């Protein structure tokens, strides 16, 4: 049980590095295109070709700190807005929780692993239909990222936010959930 | 087998890249990298990437494998779909895109195809008149679309059920191993021009 869960360790660890990756590129204002290979390299993460942008897994990292989430402890990617006028804006709170109930059925490695390449996949797929992703193409304004790790705190999204369930994935240690809150 | 239902109320040249944009949208989730199998039965999972397309008719972007054949594919038969949508008229129409396995039968009897899910997009064709009919549906069906992507990926996250991972000689029964970068499930996309059906009571 040592070794599934030092593999499992490191799968979500790579899930949440790559969830900021896909999040941050999907606010970016350009157009994102990788390419299949039938022949891949070993840093192909859930057999998705995710190009790591290197600043973005610095504070990636800074924020976990070297920690993964847990219980009251979920990471979140933080998408604002800075006008010409400075006055900011919360436009989305991005929150990978890390729910107490566990699935000490599936089987660790790649019952998880698999899965969460779907949801990678089910987050590239909801990153481009929420408001801020046309808002975040079309361009004044400029658009503000920022990750960091503890309980969320919706109050910046005023009142009345919608929130969209991304998915979850269901590990022995806990179900990941992935979501998503928005103005 | 489940089934889900989606419509879609689009103007004429929008059907195309709204139906695009279901389908590459499931086979998105419905797809994995292809598999390179290895004497010993084990095997390794090439990766998969990942492509935004801009909708031109409608103000939307999806995400699509990056498969340049399987988008020829679809957009061959969702042609299909638009040349006999046009040909007929008024009393609309609806494709559907199914996944099954092959199961193996004995002689004389061929395999068999068993669905495990199929997703089915009614289609209502809009007659515009105005400009302002133009821009303010190519705002209205991204918005439809988002609500519909959303949809999918909250029922494609439901993880009810999936075939079990085949191996080196089972592979063709499980998955469409026929392209060069990405092997779907298993997939089948028909379409169908239906009737118009009126509705009875309320129920008030």
């Amino acid at each position: 049980n040592s070794q599934d869960r030092k593999d499992l360790d490191k799968f979500i660890k790579f899930f949440a590095l790559k969830t900021v990756q896909v999040i941050v590129q999907a606010r970016l204002g350009e157009k994102i295109c990788t390419r299949s290979s039938s022949s891949p390299t070993g840093s192909d993460w859930f057999n998705l070709a995710i190009k790591d942008i290197p600043e973005v897994t610095h504070e990636a990292k800074k924020a976990l700190a070297g920690q993964l989430p847990a219980v009251g402890r979920s990471m979140c990617v933080e998408i604002s807005l800075k006008t010409s006028e400075g006055d900011s804006m919360e436009l989305e709170i991005w929150c990978l929780e890390m729910n107490e109930k566990c699935d000490k059925e599936i089987k660790v490695s790649y019952t998880v692993y698999n899965r969460l390449s779907l949801l990678l996949k089910s987050l590239l797929a909801i990153t481009r239909v929420t408001p801020a992703y046309r808002l975040s193409r079309k361009q004044e304004y400029v658009i503000l990222y920022r990750i960091y790790f503890g309980e969320v705190q919706l109050s910046g999204l005023g009142e009345g936010f919608q929130t969209v369930r991304v998915g979850t994935v269901g590990t022995p240690v806990g179900t990941i959930t992935l979501s998503c809150a928005y103005r | 087998c489940r089934s889900e239902v989606l419509e879609v109320s689009v103007e004429g040249r929008q059907v195309e890249e709204a139906m695009l944009a279901v389908l590459h949208t499931v086979l998105l989730h419905r797809s994995t990298g292809k598999f390179h199998y290895a004497a010993a039965g084990t095997y390794s999972i090439g990766t998969v990437g990942t492509q935004d397309v801009d909708c031109d008719f409608i103000d939307f972007t999806y995400v699509r494998v990056s498969s340049e054949e399987l988008d020829r594919a679809l957009r061959k038969v969702v042609g299909e779909f638009k040349d006999a949508l046009r040909n007929s008229g008024g009393d609309l129409g609806q494709m559907s895109l199914e996944f099954y396995q092959k199961k193996k039968s004995r002689w004389p009897f061929s395999d068999e195809c068993i669905p495990w899910e199929v997703w089915t997009v009614k289609v209502h064709v809009v007659a515009l008149a105005t400009e302002q009919e133009r821009q303010i549906c190519r705002e209205k069906v991204g918005e439809k679309l988002c609500e519909k992507i959303i949809n999918i990926v909250e029922v494609m996250n439901r993880h009810e059920y999936l075939p079990k991972m085949p191996t080196q000689s089972e592979v063709d029964n499980v998955f469409d191993t026929g392209l060069r970068d990405v092997q779907p499930y298993l997939y089948k996309i028909s379409f169908q021009i239906t009737d118009a059906l009126g509705t009875s009571v309320t129920t008030t």
